[PDB]
């Protein structure tokens, strides 16, 4: 029994007991988040929403509020004299699911 | 002012430009391109090819001159 939740700029498929990694969630490092936008839920019984299967909160606990590996954005125009380098590390949130639709 | 905490007056002093040290700096041709941005570099001093720093002349001078108190 899984479920699909809108949550980043993107949708996510979550089965619970399953660590997930979504966009920095602007909530605390121990609090339990409840995802509001659930599209579809699978399993033996199956709700398939319009946008939103009405009701139905997926719940997860916040584990880390982190920043991913740096990746250096380097770029250059050949010959015509002009490179540009910038490091980047994206913020995230690792949660872990518990009781989808519960 | 405690000699290990010297602080120069606000807005006085600004780091000199150093041309020719890199490219990101914005100065590696240094400046100019192709022309007389050669080392000798003589523009000429003030001129084109037609001398307009000269048209005609009017002059003379003898001893004189005072000092004004209003
Ligand atoms: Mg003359
Ligand atoms: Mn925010
Ligand atoms: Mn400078
Ligand atoms: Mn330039
Ligand atoms: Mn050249
Ligand atoms: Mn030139
Ligand atoms: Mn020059
Ligand atoms: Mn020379
Ligand atoms: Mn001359």
């Amino acid at each position: 029994m899984f479920a699909i939740i809108e949550t980043g700029g993107k949708q996510i498929k979550v089965e619970e007991g399953q660590e997930i990694f979504v966009e920095k969630l602007d909530v605390n490092e121990g609090d339990t988040f409840t995802f509001d936008k659930v599209l579809f839920v699978g399993g033996d019984s199956v709700k398939v929403g319009a946008p939103t299967v009405e009701g139905a909160t997926v719940t997860a606990t916040v584990n880390k509020q982190g920043r991913g590996k740096k990746i250096t954005v380097f770029t250059y125009k050949r010959r015509k004299n002009s490179k540009r380098k910038k490091g980047h590390r994206q913020p995230y949130t690792k949660l872990t699911i518990d009781k989808i639709n519960a | 002012m405690k000699l290990h905490e010297l602080k120069p007056a606000e807005g006085s002093r600004k780091e000199r430009n150093r041309v020719g040290r890199g490219v990101a700096t914005g100065n590696g041709k240094t400046s100019g391109r192709g022309h007389k941005g050669q080392k000798a570099r003589s523009g000429g001093g003030v001129r084109p090819g037609f001398e307009g720093g000269q048209l005609p002349l009017f002059r003379r001078l003898p001893k004189r001159g005072f000092t004004n108190i209003n």
